[PDB]
């Protein structure tokens, strides 16, 4: 099917507290593969996916070169912002960046993506033509003619069509076995009552990859879309999401019910009913 | 400044069966700023090892971050997630219900 | 792989 590589980098500043705070990670569809953070011991980029531990030296020693540089654009730009702002050199303040690649079900380019933000807020992003750009605020239009000036997007737009996707191809091949995997959901439901005329009837989906699934309740067949609990999908922590759907059922009602679980691991989307 | 307060969800990695080998979790997500104190109580208690996933954030650019320490359950021990952020005006404890 | 050109705001 379609895949993405996405980086992801948040820069924090800490004034009087030393350098801002840098933390860069990457992922492959769902599944993070590297990290590198300002604080640690190590200073390196490293590996947090099987598959790209057998990259070897070269490979490490570049993406480290790399991802400092970004660090230290990533400071400059705090000090900068600060600056368009007007803002005190007391506060902290946070930068973010996202930046990545699709292919779609033929493993060719779909989309590229590049934004950042500052403070939590939308400040510029490359638009889908990869050609120019969307500013958010009067601060982020000099960044944008910046950019412009520059020639920023024509790098950018090189990157996301060719080295992002030929390294996302890469990967797909090189960690088969966890990326073009699915994992279906394990299902089951729980029951327990809430008085004597109500019981909560609770639809789990357990141990799935990707994350991307739609739970949902129907009473004889009518979705139950706003009355249903369902709460965000997440990590169980070894690579697999969880998630829950719950609905209150009243009393000698529980045959009404059925939970739908939609999920691309699954043969046949399922029909699940307390009986 | 952007503020948004951490969801947060507690919970095994595995179905709890007492006396086996697990996970707990607290899982934090959606806030903004990134800064967040995440403790895991073990009957009250700050339990020592808890190792937590590497920042990252969402298409909204909200945080978010799993925390988590290796346990075993069993049918006395209680456990819970404490969380503390801007947006909290005091520490907010969730507890380990082991059907959510 | 990360991109290896560097841009400052």
């Amino acid at each position: 099917g379609s895949h993405s590589m996405r980086y992801f980098f948040t820069s924090v500043s800490r004034p009087g507290r030393g350098e801002p705070r840098f933390i860069a990670v990457g992922y492959v569809d769902d599944t993070q593969f590297v990290r590198f953070d300002s604080d640690a011991a190590s200073q390196r980029m490293e590996p947090r996916a099987p598959w790209i531990e057998q990259e070897g030296p070269e490979y490490w020693d570049g993406e480290t070169r790399k991802v400092k540089a970004h660090s230290q654009t990533h400071r400059v730009d705090l000090g900068t912002l600060r600056g368009y702002y007007n803002q005190s050199e007391a506060g902290s303040h946070t930068v973010q960046r996202m930046y990545g690649c699709d292919v779609g079900s033929d493993w060719r380019f779909l989309r590229g993506y590049h934004q950042y933000a500052y403070d939590g807020k939308d400040y510029i992003a490359l638009k889908e033509d990869l050609r120019s750009w969307t500013a958010a605020d009067m601060a982020a239009q000099t960044t944008k003619h910046k950019w412009e000036a520059a020639h920023v997007a024509e790098q950018l737009r090189a990157y996301l069509e060719g080295t992002c996707v030929e390294w996302l191809r890469r990967y797909l091949e090189n960690g088969k076995e966890t990326l073009q995997r699915t994992d279906a959901p394990k299902t089951h439901m729980t029951h327990h009552a809430v008085s004597d005329h109500e019981a909560t009837l609770r639809c789990w989906a357990l141990s799935f990859y990707p994350a991307e699934i739609t739970l949902t309740w129907q009473r004889d067949g009518e979705d139950q879309t706003q009355d249903t609990e369902l709460v965000e999908t997440r990590p169980a922590g070894d690579g697999t999401f969880q998630k829950w759907a719950a609905v209150v059922v009243p009393s000698g009602q529980e045959q009404r019910y059925t939970c739908h679980v939609q999920h691309e691991g699954l043969p046949k989307p399922l029909t699940l009913r307390w009986e | 400044m952007i503020q948004r307060t951490p969801k947060i969800q507690v919970y095994s990695r595995h179905p709890a069966e007492n006396g086996k080998s697990n996970f707990l979790n607290c899982y934090v997500s959606g806030f903004h700023p990134s800064d967040i104190e995440v403790d895991l109580l073990k009957n009250g208690e700050r339990i020592e090892k808890v190792e937590h996933s590497d920042l990252s954030f969402s298409k909204d650019w909200s945080f978010y971050l799993l925390y988590y320490t290796e346990f075993t359950p069993t049918e006395k021990d209680e456990y819970a997630c404490r969380v503390n952020h801007v947006t909290l005006s005091q520490p907010k404890i969730v507890k380990w219900d082991r059907d959510m | 792989l990360l991109y290896g050109f560097v841009n400052y705001v």
